[PDB]
């Protein structure tokens, strides 16, 4: 629900600080990291295909990230 | 002897808080469990809360939720109850007693049972009457 | 009787082993077995009940401020402080803002601030454990045969409750006249709790793994309470403004109760009002059937002139219930019930009520069968023949044999290697089955856990693809393998 | 939660007689059960645990009874001296609970 | 928050259906693509980074998709 | 937009996308709800009932 | 099913509807590029004191 789409790249931006000031986005970080070390196995497979495709070196770099970015 | 000692009884204002102690003696006082049974005079009884002597473990009841702290002191072999808030509801008779306890902190229920709640030695009681 | 119905369900042929059978069922499933002998019999599981929990973790969906007091040293010098910061009951927060000759005071800078609120809660969620202790599994053990009312109304009384605990086993079980029957369950196989946490909000409550459930924001409280209100946290809870320059603010978060609700999606809910009500789950029991009597033996064949009522009933796959009244003398003498192709006795059915029976006379007993995959030819008649119905049964050889693997594939799915073991004896490969799958998906479906719909079918598409270009032979240990359980895991999943 | 329940309120009897309570418990408690005597303004005092043990110094017209749910407690013999009100207590699962009591009054 | 946890791959299932039941999955995708519809101009420039990178053909549909994932 | 006494700038067209249960500005009796199902979701538990 | 009792033994339809009824509101408003002013303090240096 409102739980996603959380109003923010939008525009409109003021000079002064807006809600979760200087919060959420370490929060986004924070919460995702965690996830990863809950699940290592995922995180293992997800890199191995990054060595599979592509794989000229920064290619695996970036499609990791991914692995990164997958689903909290 | 097995033996208890609460102290007199007080009359207070309601919203106050009230400390009433329950000293112990004739064995070793972290050996046993203590626990404070209230009983209002137009009613049965009903059991306040539990603190352990050894550790200062505390547990209490859903009825008194946020409204009693209980502590010791070692040295003296004594408990103190302490209630806060009080009002006309809370005058009463109180008592302490004890349980024959494994070891570090406070309740158990499948180690057997203390075979009691305020009833052997728990003490003489003391009646407190929150009053204006 | 009583599976009927619910469709889902489970037909177990035979036994040998001399003795014993291994079923697997759980809660929305139910199970009809049989032998070359004893009566049909069905299991059907409901409500899981574990009495005494225990008490961890006290989380908060709302609150509220007051009192909240705050102060700034202005100077440089100082990082300022207030008394009310000594007590953990209260929040705090240290921000930065300004000061000056406005303010009034001091040397013209960007000074420290604090702040502090009473904080206080109210809503909870009350989660609880369980010990893989008193705890216990609840069955209905049903007899066929006739004895009117319902193939349904599980309702009334027939296969007892047979209740059961792990603090118990072998399961003894007795049914009127054959109802002699031993189970053995293996709840510690169960659902594998202390993983488990059982969490009541403020009526609904939720099965959820453990871990997840520390990890979880949100205000902490540890079991113990009694008057702790020393929650730890708040600061995911009660944002703080802090506009432009001047002073702060503490805002109340608001609940989340709901945003909770969206989480606790993916997670099987439970109901709890007394003690508990557990539902879902699933357990094993294996089942030693020797100790049963057919229902009757040695009698005479009815007498004749049956009138039926109703038809065909015919159900999932089979079974074609009928409802019949006996009319006659006879007393409960047996049913001669036949099903037979067309003329020229080639017969060919199945029958399961084995050994159906007319009781006390008038009362409507029933039976189910099994007839081909076509034209079918069904026969209660014996004297005057009575009797003669026509069926026909359509679908149904290789489209059954094809449903029948989708079925056990669900089965190597949801429930797993326990799935294995729902089959009976297959002395060594069904064993050594259960021991690959086991170990085996143990490291291959598990680790890539823990990922959802999408994530598992993508992921499934592009290593099957990585498959398809690779060399080596290879290709089969990646491909089919990984688009196999990949995709049908992907779709059937996450319900 | 756990209710506890005590039958009868009050009981008057002549001397001699045999006395017996019943308590009953919302949920099973299996052998935690208790039963006090307590005499007007004394603190309350045991008789049984277990549901079936007298304690040493207890005289022996007392007994107690009961497993489930449900529970007698017994005085084979009244006795003057007797006159309490009596009690059962549950302690299992720890929400700590009491019977509301039972009266006698001697005839 | 709570917002993102959701307790889903996880295990233990169980043979009955839990709570969105066929839902929160399809509402997944319909919002993230919703998104898409609004903020067309990002789908453009992530595509030509697609077609930028790697872009061995299957590489750019893959690090395409991804670029469509990285929406909060 | 005022929710029970804080407020927020928004701008439009999020706030036009935004789930949970729409009303026009109209309503007053109107109770007219265009949405929910987003809102209060149905239990359907193994087989019978809802 | 005979065990609902009725008719022959299927996968059946079934409905359901609620009366449904608010709490909290989102008060949402907007402003047209009109009756819309802004207020500013343009102060001058130069001593008093203040
Ligand atoms: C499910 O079982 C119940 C219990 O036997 C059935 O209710 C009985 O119905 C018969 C029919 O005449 C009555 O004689 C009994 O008195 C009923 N039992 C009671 C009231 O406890 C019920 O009919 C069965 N379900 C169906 C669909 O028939
Ligand atoms: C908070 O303020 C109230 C008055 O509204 C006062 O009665 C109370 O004592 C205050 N509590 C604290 C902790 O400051």
């Amino acid at each position: 629900s409102v739980a996603l789409v959380p109003h923010v790249g939008m525009g409109l931006e003021t000079r002064t600080e807006t809600w979760m000031s200087s919060e959420g986005a370490w929060k986004h970080a924070q919460r995702i990291e965690t996830w990863i070390l809950r699940h290592p196995g995922f995180t293992i497979m997800a890199a191995i295909l990054a060595y599979t495709i592509g794989t000229t070196y920064f290619q695996r770099v970036l499609i990791f990230i991914l692995l990164t970015a997958v689903t909290p | 002897e097995v033996q208890l000692v609460q102290s007199g009884p007080d009359v207070e204002k309601p919203g106050a808080s009230v400390k009433v102690s329950c000293k112990a003696s004739g064995y070793t006082f972290t050996s046993n469990y203590i626990h404070w049974v209230r009983q209002a005079p137009g009613q049965g009884l009903e059991w306040m809360g539990v603190i352990n002597p050894r550790g200062g473990s505390t547990a209490s009841a859903q009825k008194f939720q946020g409204r009693i702290t209980m502590t010791r002191d070692t040295s003296t072999s004594t408990v103190y109850m302490e209630l806060s808030s009080l009002r006309s509801d809370d005058t009463a008779v109180y008592y302490c007693a004890r349980g024959g306890r494994a070891l570090f902190y406070d309740s158990y229920t499948t180690p057997r049972d203390g075979g009691s709640w305020w009833f052997d030695p728990w003490g003489q009681g003391s009646l407190v009457t929150v009053s204006s | 009787m009583r599976c009927i119905g619910i469709s889902n369900r489970d037909f177990v042929e035979g036994v040998s082993g001399g003795s014993w059978v291994d079923i697997v069922l759980e809660h929305g499933s139910c199970v009809t077995t049989m032998a070359k002998n004893k009566p049909t019999l069905d299991f059907e599981l409901i409500k899981t009940e574990a009495k005494h929990p225990a008490t961890l973790r006290k989380y908060c969906v709302e609150a509220k401020l007051t009192n909240t007091t705050t102060a700034s040293r202005c100077p440089t010098q100082g990082e300022p402080s207030l008394n009310e910061e000594q007590d953990k009951r209260f929040v705090c927060k240290h921000s930065m803002v300004d000061r000056g000759w406005g303010n009034g005071c001091g040397l013209f800078g960007k000074g420290g601030i604090v702040t502090c609120a009473m904080f206080t809660c109210k809503k909870n969620m009350e989660g609880k454990v369980v010990q893989p202790e008193n705890l216990e599994y609840t069955i209905v053990i049903t007899p066929h045969s006739g004895e009117e009312n319902a193939v349904g109304n599980d309702t009334g009384k027939h296969g007892k409750e047979i209740k059961v605990t792990p603090q118990s086993s072998i399961t003894e079980a007795e049914l009127t006249g054959y109802g002699t029957v031993t189970m053995e369950c293996s709840p510690r196989t169960g659902l594998d709790f202390n993983e488990m946490v059982l969490l009541q909000m403020e009526n609904k409550a939720w099965l959820v793994h453990r871990q997840w459930f520390l990890d979880l924001p949100l205000p902490w409280l540890p079991g113990a309470d009694t008057q702790g209100s020393n929650w730890i946290q708040k600061e995911t809870l009660v944002t703080f403004k802090n506009p432009h320059a001047k002073k702060q603010d503490v805002v109340v978060l608001g609940s989340q109760e709901g945003a909770m609700h969206t989480a606790l999606t993916g997670a099987t809910e439970i109901q709890m009002s007394s003690g508990n009500l557990l539902f879902t789950g699933h357990l094993k029991c294996r089942l030693r059937m020797d100790k049963l009597q057919l229902k009757g033996m040695s009698y005479s064949m009815c007498t004749g002139k049956f009138k039926v009522v109703k038809e065909i009933a015919e159900t999932q796959h089979g079974t074609i219930v009928i409802r019949v009244q006996y009319e006659g003398d006879g007393s409960p003498c047996k049913i001669p019930f036949e099903i037979m192709d067309l003329e020229k006795r080639h017969v060919l059915g199945r029958l399961i009520t084995v050994n159906p029976i007319v009781t006390e006379k008038d009362s409507p007993v029933n039976i189910e069968a099994e007839p081909p995959f076509g034209d079918s030819y069904i026969i209660i008649g014996v004297e005057p023949g009575q009797l003669k119905l026509s069926w026909f049964k359509k679908g149904s050889s290789i489209g059954q044999m094809f449903e029948t693997t989708m079925r056990g594939a669900k089965r190597m799915a949801i429930l797993g290697d326990t799935a294995w073991d729902f089959g009976s004896l297959g002395g060594v490969f069904t064993s050594i089955g259960k021991a690959l799958h086991q170990v085996f998906g143990a490291i291959y479906g598990a680790a890539f856990s823990g990922v959802s719909w999408t994530m598992k079918i993508l992921i499934g598409v592009v290593i099957t693809w990585i498959g398809m270009n690779s060399r080596s032979t290879s290709l089969s240990v990646s491909l089919v393998l990984v688009g196999v359980v990949t995709l049908y895991l992907g779709v059937m999943v996450q319900a | 939660d756990i209710q506890l329940t005590q039958s009868p309120s009050s009981l008057s009897a002549s001397v001699g007689d045999r006395v017996t309570f019943t308590c009953q418990a919302s949920q099973d408690i299996r052998k935690y059960l208790n039963w006090y005597q307590q005499k007007p303004g004394k603190a309350p005092k045991l008789l049984i645990y277990d549901a079936s043990n007298l304690k040493t110094g207890v005289p022996s017209r007392f007994s107690g009874s009961g497993s489930g749910t449900d529970f007698t407690f017994t005085i084979s013999s009244l006795q003057p001296e007797d006159v309490a009100t009596y009690y059962c207590q549950q302690f299992d699962d720890l929400p700590i609970t009491f019977g509301q009591g039972t009266r006698l009054q001697i005839k």
